[PDB]
């Protein structure tokens, strides 16, 4: 994840792409990584080879202890896909494709829902939807929101 | 040879009109959907794109979805075609640990 | 075999003569313009170059336009094929941050 | 490395208060459609300079 450390209203203090130590190999969904019984990884350094302290200045340290107001905005996340192999049915990772390429066209191509009836922790589903004004969204099976929400919820 | 569009490997008539995967003895058959043999067995109707690999964009195929041979961690709802399996990763910052920086 | 001399999938009497995409069950037709049938459902009319795999030059080939076979995010202005798709990207700055380096 | 400036220019800077941000170029790559399994893939030999 491209994490970015702002203090108070949107003054940013630093963006930071994670370094091989703040690495994920695996994130299956409803996971938590670390595994939320095992304490918080440390994001500590700017540096491409983790060897820089995240620094802060003066004007900006007592403006934080005063105020307190330190958010971190998550900017984007970089992650590759598992495909199946056909061949000796392994699942591999290829670096080289990563779900940055895929997620714009999910998102592009269907009705997104949120419901939270699942006590009252909101749930996004997406489902594959028409897109009249493109010819191969056509193609796509026609889809009630009865059947949306029988299929995805 | 059946058509197929989309190189999916499922047939595209089978994919509009639609169609069921259904273990026999130990084998999984992608069999079009009939009403008086799988509807008794609850297996679901599937319908897809005959034209893209993927219906929902996800990458993952029809076939794989449908099929299950897919990466296990897709959670089940996400199995069926038409819906996206996609991951959604946001980070919290549990604390935060300033250090002054003072000799 | 029809003549397409840019390699990209759309015949070149079809570029040149105008032409346009439809779906008629759940698959797409790269159908030669028809005034009687075509103009009625709404659907453009398409005329490229025939010997330019993308007419506009920008990374996307007519066929992959007007089919739709594309990056999604490419906006629909731009899936015409006389209409070049690029991006135009500009930094603006919204504040900046001097520390004294002051010991 | 921090982005350093000098004295004088810390001067003129605390003075005029006049930083402007230029846009030289913009690095970038194309996502091409796959035609095989339909997947859009960044080729990160090709870039939008070139195109
Ligand atoms: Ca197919
Ligand atoms: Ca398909
Ligand atoms: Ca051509
Ligand atoms: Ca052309």
């Amino acid at each position: 994840p491209t994490t970015s450390l702002v203090l108070g209203k949107n003054q940013t203090l630093a963006t930071i792409k994670a370094k091989e130590n703040q690495l994920s190999q695996i994130l299956a969904p409803n996971n938590y990584y670390p595994s939320k019984n095992l304490a918080p990884i440390a994001l500590n350094a700017q540096d491409d080879f983790s060897s820089t302290p995240i620094t802060m200045n003066y004007n900006q340290f007592l403006e934080l202890e005063k105020t307190k107001q330190l958010r971190l905005d998550t900017d984007q996340v970089y992650g590759n896909i598992a495909t199946y192999n056909f061949e000796n049915g392994r699942v591999r990772v290829d670096t080289g494709s990563n779900w940055s390429e895929v997620l714009p066209q999910i998102q592009e191509t269907t009705a997104r829902i949120i419901f939270n009836g699942k006590d009252l922790n909101l749930v996004e589903r997406r489902i594959a939807a028409v897109n009249p004004s493109d010819p191969l969204e056509t193609t796509k099976p026609d889809m009630t929101l009865k059947e949306a929400l029988k299929i995805a919820f | 040879t059946v058509p197929d569009r989309d190189n999916d490997g499922i047939p595209d008539s089978l994919e509009v009109e639609g169609y069921t995967v259904d273990v026999k003895n130990k084998r999984t058959f992608l069999s079009p959907w009939i009403s008086n043999i799988h509807e008794k067995k609850g297996l679901t109707k599937y319908k897809s794109s005959p034209e893209k690999w993927s219906t929902a964009s996800d990458p993952y195929s029809d076939f794989e979805k449908v099929t299950g041979r897919i990466d296990k961690n897709v959670s089940p709802e996400a199995r069926h075609p038409l819906v996206a399996a996609y991951p959604i990763v946001h980070v919290d910052m549990e604390n935060i640990i300033l250090s002054k920086n003072e000799d």
